[PDB]
């Protein structure tokens, strides 16, 4: 999808 | 007090491609804005300079901040491995927004991004902490190395960087 | 980014009835909008191609996206089984509103309905994600189809679908 | 969809007083409306037509609807021996407004009352579901026979009850 | 009290 | 419904001091309302006739309605013990407020207090049901015989109390 | 302190059928048992004396308590319309256990139930007060005369009541 | 259902 | 009643 | 009271494969063990009498229940819709239970399952309510034409069903 | 302080 | 009933 | 997975 | 630390009646024992000597610690106004146990009393600290001047206290 | 009512700088208003005069009243050890505001800071109960003694202080 | 049914160092069991061989299943991007214990840990579903590959990977 | 950070 | 510390 | 792991009092442990050697760890300014229980306490790390020098300190 | 009483 994470990025 | 201002200058695989000046918003959030500061200044003896933009999604954001394993899984704030949401009070108002990456609640670092669009979704689960002074053209410029997934093609790196006011 | 325009080319059996254009607001729920869109061009390797609006109850909603067993029970997305209830921004604001159906909080799959009448009794428990731009005339049509419990009268189809813009 | 309108003939110790329509929010709430509808058509075998009004209080509500045991202790929905309590965005903003009596949240059976008041202290508390349209004056002529504990002096019943449109 | 309940009306 | 208005005729030693009458919002808090106004007619068999303001703090207010211990421990409401807080819809917006004193959530009996000023921090705390009409003058010719811990130089008593309307 | 015991006097229509002794649980429930036994001897100016069983449910319970209006709405209690649930510490461990009967949490009055079965999906729900001491024989009596709907055939009274330690 | 309650019985 | 649920619909 | 007997016969596709009893705990869940039982005689006039089992998991369980769509999307309670999950006392200890399908919590309606292994995973979310008491032969013949994926082979039918006990 | 209690009157 | 309270006792 | 749902059965 | 032990010398009207020891338990509530130690030796400038017992029921206990106003409705702590509830560890096991008196959640001053049976109905809400070390005997005489509403007979008064180890 | 004002002669180093006066909101926090007030007139014993402002930071607050340890570890409220945080009504909303320092929530003594600037990070943590009325300028003037880390240069003194109105 | 075992062949760089079997517990957590198992057969089209164990640390676990990024930010599940934490009935008590590896609650992809030591401050955090059958001596000789921060000093490998019972 | 606290100060 | 996360690892 | 053992060489002002030695239970709080033994070996550049016991309370415990302001307002971990509380699995159980000093829930920094007694007010808010493994006796001299307030009498210091295994 | 904080030491 559209997300800003630090490590394990999801959809 | 008055908001600190803090300068980027980015390299595109060495070239230089421009300034990016931001004010950071210590009149809302104090302990964020500092921790961005600091890291930018280098005055802590480790910050931004040198590191590189590892995941650009056009019409989306550019994220960065990772100077220690340089590809998402690390970074670390001047407080500490990590420091707590400080408050929600500035929203993803538009392009130009800076924000904080996370792995979560309260797990800030030192990763954050340039929103190349509103990107009102994000509200209320990342802090914005500050927005792009001078230099919009040059982050625009940085988009066009990005793809749908997030690899960019060329190595767009902080080359300088410190404060400013 | 930009919001995605999607469409799809209705089939009652045989005769084409026409095409109705969604606006998908990826501005607001970006996770649910590309769910959709990648539904209706297909490119995961199953959508909704070929799919029926198995329960219509005119003059309040039509609805569809059950692709694996075509009843109401099934549909998957494309990031599996199941999918989180993004945010509840949108309301249910009238005809030609786009929202995920669900078997209560977070299960969305693939099936949605296109609400003909305004239903804020649903505001809070389903994810709206999009709006008919062109092609209410041919919802209005499909409408005639149904009956108070849902039952359609004829073989309502989508025959083709994709991405205009 | 369209709000129905259902209304009840209203009789004194059998001789004829008038008809009373109300309009039903279905458009709100519309698992309730559906409820006093049918209970007015009387189409699932059981409704009001022949029930009586067992409390009235004068210049606060007049109750009714317990068709099964005329005395505030019975009546059932449509859908079983109580329904949860829909949602409560009407409030009790005036004469006419029709709401559910319940015996606590979520015991909404067939039992209903009509204010003649104001009774904003309810809100929140029991389910707002529909206004009288025309007859108000015949609510009003109704209150006549009750009295401060709710006992009335002559049996008011609905000898009809049926849905207008 | 002015409650409308169903069994137990209390004041 | 129409509010009632109740009447106290007030006593300093003995000597008459003149009445105060207020209107009970019955309209927004009917129980509590209910409850002063059955004290004040003594038709349920006691009341607040014969009983005295026990605290009274100039600028702030004069504390009444213990009509069992007369000190501040006692009093009773028509329903028992104690009773519910009914509601907070109405807040302590100035002088002549009418409002219930308490000795912790739920706790309402009889005892009462008339504002001398606006007491913001009170409100959601102590549920207001009422307003001096007429007879302000009494209430600050009372305040005269309190000192800042509340207590009084003479025997301030309510007379006589009913209703007007 | 010691727990009182009280006792009932049956009657069955106008025959004596036999007494029932009590004892109440004050060492766990002193507010609960002290309203059945204050209403067992009447000392406070209503009470049990001459109320009859309304329902009896042969091989679950007997309920009684309505002195007010006879038929499982009313009754009251030493403290007021409606007292809290003091606290769940016993349970409906077999026949003879005497608990509250209520309106959902914190509505106990004066209605009873005694058990002639073990009844544990009701602990947490209705507060147990007392133990048959002697006298069970006669409940199974009483069971008798009831049927699946609680009506009794015949008017089962308690004729005399009081305490006797 | 088998319940003791004070005005509206359930099953 | 008027839902959308997918699998057990009800009134 | 004495907790019900029912029994089950089961035919595949035609041939009488055997009757299988089941002693229903009343003395625990005794709303969910009445619902079961009166749809097992058919009593309230709908029932069990020719449903079949949908859904048989060799190893873990066997469904039935659904007498409206006989597919998994339907069946009702003598209750409404659905009910409440009356408390969860009893736990899925091993082959021979007898616990409720639902759709979510309180959505109980006539659809359950016959585990033929212990299914502690199910612990909290379903209401226990029986147990095979002879026949579990029958229901391991059952097993047999059921798959992984739980459809059957065979139609699994109730031929008869009634009250023992 | 200045509250209007019953009983246990606080500062 | 039997409490032990500092300045509201109840029953 | 090992559910037993009524309508949408999942893994 | 090693626990405190506090003494008080009981007077009846005038003459000495004896002394009743208590151990406070400051390895479970260290600021509660200490509060009741330094307020027996007196040592803040003010304290428990001369203070009464204002409310003592047979067969339940004693109250006392209202060295202000001595009525129930006084007291100040050496830590101020009031204090927290420091923890339930200890329950009210039996006759002889010292608990604080309060005016509900987090309002423990001065008083306290001293149970003459078991009063478990009290556990959670009141802080268990101590119990009667030496003298039961003249906490059994001191009940005998009470009364069930609480009235003493004499003036029971603490003449002497003090600590001993 | 009338809201009290109470000033500060402030020396540096001996020599006098000026006079501050403030009014302190008993309209909104009558608790937190007193305590401050009676801590400037000194009538309970102890209070500012002599005390230093022990942390400066220009352009954010200066930190003031710990009379006890002068180091921000100490200081007491008029009613003990610390009190509850009394609501958070006002804002932070800019130079002059008066507010609560405190170790967390509900531990309000006796220490406090003047903001220099608009501080609403701090809104909802610390209770703000006073404003500058006279001698803003001293506060500035104050303010060059401090330093990023808050160590004075000068001794900041409240010579004296006591209330005007 | 009956609880999976799987076997993994361990490679050290190509080097067949040797076999560790695993029995799942399916009879706990029944849906965690089945997605381990089917990336262990490659069933579902992707999974486990050839993937490497990426974090090894001595005395603590060794950490795998990430077989899209091979460093610790992949892998998928069988159900789609990450599933449910299923229950935390299992413990993390002692070697050889197989739990999920995860990114906070209910993110559970592929990634797995096996301890080599016990580890309960992880409990109720991490989903535990397995332990080793056989092959603990090849556990820790894997083990010795580690370092304090991680990394490796050989590829170890799961170079085939498959069901047994 | 900018805090004002009593006895920990914080960044 | 001694964690086992995908992503972020910490101390 | 092994859990690891740490030392420390206690000096009264100057001479050598002796060493304490103590075990860590990285086995159940393993991230507080390393932080006290990382302090202890003074590898990430600061750390315990050469600070004093701040505070000593004989009957209850010694506290230490504050490096930086040496009076207990400073310090800090490894992990930045404040860590969370890991768990509270153990107990202060006893003598020679090592335990952390904090400000509030989640402010763990450097400051710590040796138990000299048992202190169970302290569970669950305390995270306990490890015992006192030899040198009892050394921490039983230490008490001497303290005081009920806590001030030391002669400095005590960690002269040395570091790991043992 | 017998705390062990950091900063604010209280009773």
């Amino acid at each position: 999808x559209l997300l800003v994470x630090a490590g394990l990025v999801l959809a | 007090m008055v908001n600190p201002t803090v300068f980027f200058d980015i390299a595109v695989d060495g070239e230089p491609l421009g300034r990016v000046s931001f004010e950071l918003f210590a009149d809302k959030v104090p302990k964020t804005a500092e921790n961005f500061r600091a890291l930018s200044t280098g005055e802590k003896g480790f910050g931004y300079k040198g590191s590189c933009f590892h995941r650009i999604i056009p019409g989306f954001m550019c994220q960065g901040g990772d100077f220690t394993r340089h590809n998402g899984t690390g970074g670390k704030s001047i407080y500490g491995e990590k420091f707590e949401d400080e408050n929600f009070i500035l929203k993803h108002t538009g392009p130009g927004i800076l924000s904080m990456a996370n792995a979560g609640p309260n797990t800030n670092g030192s990763q954050f991004f340039i929103c190349t669009a509103k990107t009102e979704w994000l509200d209320g689960k990342h802090v914005v902490f500050g927005k792009v002074k001078e230099g919009m053209n040059i982050v625009e410029a940085m988009e066009r190395f990005g793809s749908r997934n997030g690899k960019t093609s060329k190595k767009i790196t902080i080359a300088d960087c410190g404060q400013l006011e």
